[PDB]
RNA sequence: UGCGAAAGCAGUUGAAGACAAGUCUUGUCGUUCGUUAAAAUGGCCUCG
């Protein structure tokens, strides 16, 4: 479902795959996980980089006189 | 003076109000207690400087509120021992989160001089490329710990 | 890339609704935008009108896979702060709390995100190691 | 008098000085005799910088009287001290606090001037030679300053400890003169 | 840094003021000896006041104010008073002149003198070539 | 460390404790990830700021 | 028409409409309309052609003095 | 070392003593203070308002 | 300013009166009604 506020579900996601348990878990899925939160990952340090962005003579020059 | 050493053995009373001397405290120290601010941090950034000691000037400052006050006149010359050592530091634990906010300062008040001054800019080059580092350090951590916990 | 410039630049006098359909067109350059901004965007009019349409795009859906968008946020707060804050609408005010707050959870949900990425990894190894 | 907005009477009780909107005037009287009647405008007393400057150099947080009524001294909220000579109006500038000056008290020959303020600092300053002693390190900020004897053997506070914003904590503090040694807090 | 007060008769000095933070260079005083100015290295102009009645009774100086308006050492400084003219001239490392008042030295505005002023020019253009 | 975790994590499992026996490397780890929030604000300020002259 | 600290221009075929430290000169010394201050301080001014404009203008260690800045 | 009684208050009564030292000291003798008290009041002078310089020791 | 956790979530600034400056336009308030609502060169003792 997952791979097909949002934090609070993963975090509940993280604890399943804790009560998993690492035998139970299968390869073929392991990879769609790893590369769907990858996907995560990445639009979350975006996220992160942009969230901090909001909270931040010569010696001889020519000009024309106005007359 | 054959009584120096008499003590008032014999005496009815004896009065002692001499006080010792505090014992002798070192250049930025005095330079604080001086409100010498700008001159503080300078002995913060001295040859054969604990590294330590180092930490109390620069946290000392700052609880001071004395940051910006301590970076107003100064220029390429005498910004680059800062950075220098916020170069090293950044890669400490302790140090990292004071010099975030030394350099976030820095950057807010010296960004013109920077545009025409070429070497404050690869100082920052290298401060990138470090900081960088250390996110991917700080990221990794995170994994590991993740790991430990699905251990337990 | 000059036209859709040149159509850009016209439906932001036009004030037309096609705006954010033209910041997501593909032929946007990391380079391009910056000379888009640098060059075209002269008015402080144009430089509202486009974050007010970028920042309420990204507030509706932050977790966008089209990078897109936040490339031309990044580069609009990284040239342009000056102006942007010299911007004295109370919408153009509103508009940036929404954009920060939908942002500001996003940095709350990273760490989670690198404690499953590691788990899995261990996840991964392990099986390789029990392949080999 | 009327529209009183700052008023002091010297350490002798013989001599009142105030300040009204009659843009200030200030005044002084004799109280039991008709010796000293004078009265004169803040204009006058202020400098011309301070005219030019912000309203926090024209705003007197402080006044004393001298016992004989000759020097007045002015505290202003910038931490500028000002004696005055009432005979010609003569301005005589002593500049140390760095905020706003809350007590000043002359001694009773008039020779030293006793201020305090935000610092935490008890200054005494010496009018002769114009340099000053301090008292450094005290537990509030000094709200009135006194020197109390026929022969000023003691220095009488008062202490704010503007750190508790819930209430106002005074603390009354009396000093020995001679080692400056809390004798009384 | 300190300026010393002597009476002449007993050549015995009368009063003592640490004024200054470095040398002092240059006196001054008006045509009465009610004011005495004094300036120097550290870019201070002091004022020395005796014209209250009862400073001229008792014979005491008061060190009454100082004004920092130079942007270097003070080497030079004079006086000049007439029914029509009240000045206090300074001068000295940086190269241009400063302008005073001695009765409203405290309060008076002053004038700070272009460096260079130039009434014979060092200075031609030529039109051809 | 991550090594050990990855090849005797089959070990590690079957241990009475870890925490109180792991309890400096648990505490070791925070720290460096606690850095991780302010390394991003800064790295960001530092990303405007080298992007601004770069570009000039 | 120029000063140490001024330049001005002055046509001579028009008429103008009519509508402290210095001696006050109570005694005797003896017995169409251009101003700019832009330029200043002027060593020299003059035009080298009918269009140009020539201003040459002007371009140690002190005792230190603070300036106390909170 | 000095007795000092006081011109106009007869019971002021004082000592004072100074040696080869920055600063001096003064006993209150007056009342009981001589002879009843337990303990001595003892005051040390050794501010000089500024005038240090010219003063090295409180002997003489 | 209100609630709340520290995160945040909602909202707020107006009417006069007097004076100073320019020369009719602006500022200020040791003054009122209502609303939950930077900068006078000026740094901290002695007791060795």
């Amino acid at each position: 479902f997952i791979t097909s506020q949002s934090t609070q579900l993963f975090q509940l996601l993280s604890l399943v795959l804790d009560s998993i348990g690492l035998f139970s878990l299968e390869g073929a899925l392991l990879e769609n996980l790893t590369l769907y939160i990858d996907k995560q990952v990445e639009i979350a340090e975006r996220n992160t980089e942009l969230w901090n962005l909001i909270d931040t003579l010569p010696t001889y020059t020519m000009e024309y006189l106005d007359i | 003076m054959r009584g120096s050493e008499y003590q008032g053995d014999q005496e009815h009373i004896i009065h002692n109000d001499k006080v010792r001397s505090q014992r002798r405290m070192r250049a930025f120290e005095r330079n604080i207690n001086q409100f010498k601010w700008s001159e503080a941090l300078d002995n913060a950034f001295v040859p054969g400087m604990a590294k330590e000691l180092t930490l109390t000037v620069l946290q000392e400052l700052r609880k001071r509120g004395k940051v910006r006050v301590a970076l107003y006149g100064r220029d390429e010359s005498t910004l680059e021992p800062l950075l220098n050592w916020c170069l090293k530091g950044i890669e400490d634990v302790r140090s990292a989160s004071i010099v975030a906010d030394w350099v976030a300062v820095v950057l807010e008040l010296y960004g013109n001089t920077l545009e025409s001054s070429p070497v404050l800019q690869e100082l920052m080059i290298d401060l990138k490329t470090k900081v960088r580092h250390e996110i991917h350090k700080s990221k990794e951590a995170q994994r590991i710990e993740g790991m430990l916990q699905l251990l337990t | 890339q000059v036209e859709i410039a040149n159509i850009l630049s016209s439906h932001l006098e036009a004030n037309s609704t096609e705006i954010l359909d033209d910041l997501m067109s593909g032929s946007w350059t990391e380079p391009e935008i910056k000379k888009f901004i640098l060059t075209k965007i002269n008015t402080v009019d144009h430089l509202s009108k486009i974050f007010l349409t970028i920042s309420k795009s990204i507030t509706q859906n932050p977790w966008n896979e089209e990078n897109l968008l936040p490339l031309w946020l990044k580069w609009l707060l990284t040239l342009k702060s000056g102006e942007l804050n010299s911007i004295k609408d109370k919408h153009t005010k509103k508009n940036c709390k929404h954009l920060k707050s939908a942002l500001r959870s996003s940095e709350e949900i990273l760490p989670v995100l690198l404690g499953i990425q590691g788990r899995l990894e261990m996840l991964r190894r392990q099986a390789k190691l029990r392949e080999d | 008098w009327h529209n009183v907005i700052l008023s002091n009477i010297s350490s002798n009780g013989k001599l009142l000085a105030h300040m009204c909107k009659d843009h200030k005037s200030i005044s002084v009287v004799s109280l039991f005799d008709d010796s000293v009647n004078l009265s004169f405008p803040l204009g006058s007393i202020l400098s011309s910088q301070t005219q030019s400057l912000s309203y926090n150099t024209r705003y007197v947080s402080s006044m004393a009287i001298d016992n004989m009524g000759q020097q007045l001294a002015v505290g202003f909220a910038s931490g500028v001290i000002s004696i005055v000579s009432l005979a010609d109006l003569q301005i005589r500038l002593l500049k140390w606090h760095i905020d706003s000056v809350l007590s000043l008290s002359f001694s009773h020959d008039g020779s030293y001037l006793l201020s305090g303020g935000w610092e935490k600092v008890m200054s005494l300053w010496q009018l002769e030679t114009n340099s000053q002693q301090f008292l450094p390190r005290l537990n509030g900020i000094i709200i009135d300053c006194q020197v109390l004897g026929p022969q000023g053997n003691y220095y009488s506070l008062i202490l704010q400890m503007t750190e508790n914003n819930s209430n106002s904590d005074y603390q009354f503090l009396l000093l020995n003169a001679s080692d400056l040694t809390s004798k009384l807090s | 840094g300190s300026i010393k007060f002597w009476d002449f008769q007993f050549a015995t000095l009368n009063q003592s003021f640490k004024a200054h933070d470095a040398d002092v260079l240059c006196l001054t005083t008006d045509t009465d000896n009610n004011y005495v100015f004094s300036a120097g290295v550290d870019r201070k102009i002091f004022q020395f006041s005796q014209n209250t009645n009862k400073s001229q009774k008792n014979n005491r100086w008061v060190n009454s104010s100082n004004r920092l308006l130079h942007g270097n050492d003070i080497r030079a400084i004079c006086a000049y008073q007439s029914k029509g003219a009240d000045f206090l001239v300074s001068g000295g490392v940086e190269k241009t002149l400063v302008i005073n008042s001695l009765t409203s030295f405290s309060n008076g505005n002053y004038r700070k003198m272009p460096t260079v002023e130039p009434y014979s020019k060092n200075v031609l253009v030529n039109k051809e070539q | 460390v991550k090594w050990c975790l990855i090849i005797h994590g089959g070990y590690l499992v079957s241990i009475p404790n870890l925490m109180s026996t792991l309890s400096s490397l648990h505490s070791t780890l925070k720290r460096r990830s606690d850095l991780l929030p302010r390394l991003l604000a800064l790295d960001a300020r530092l990303d405007c700021t080298i992007n601004k002259f770069k570009t000039l | 028409f120029w000063g140490a600290t001024w330049i001005s221009r002055i046509d001579f075929d028009v008429d103008f409409p009519i509508n402290g430290l210095t001696i006050t000169d109570e005694s005797n010394f003896m017995n169409h309309f251009f101003f700019t201050d832009k330029y200043k301080p002027l060593l020299f001014v003059d035009l080298i052609s009918s269009n140009e404009l020539a201003i040459i203008e002007r371009n140690q260690k002190a005792f230190i003095q603070p300036k106390l800045v909170f | 070392c000095t007795f000092y009684t006081s011109l106009s208050n007869q019971n002021q009564q004082n000592i004072f003593t100074a040696g080869r030292r920055r600063y001096m000291h003064s006993w209150d003798l007056s009342l009981e203070n001589l002879t009843h008290s337990q303990t001595a009041k003892i005051e040390k002078f050794s501010r000089l308002y500024g005038h240090e310089s010219t003063q090295r020791s409180f002997e003489n």
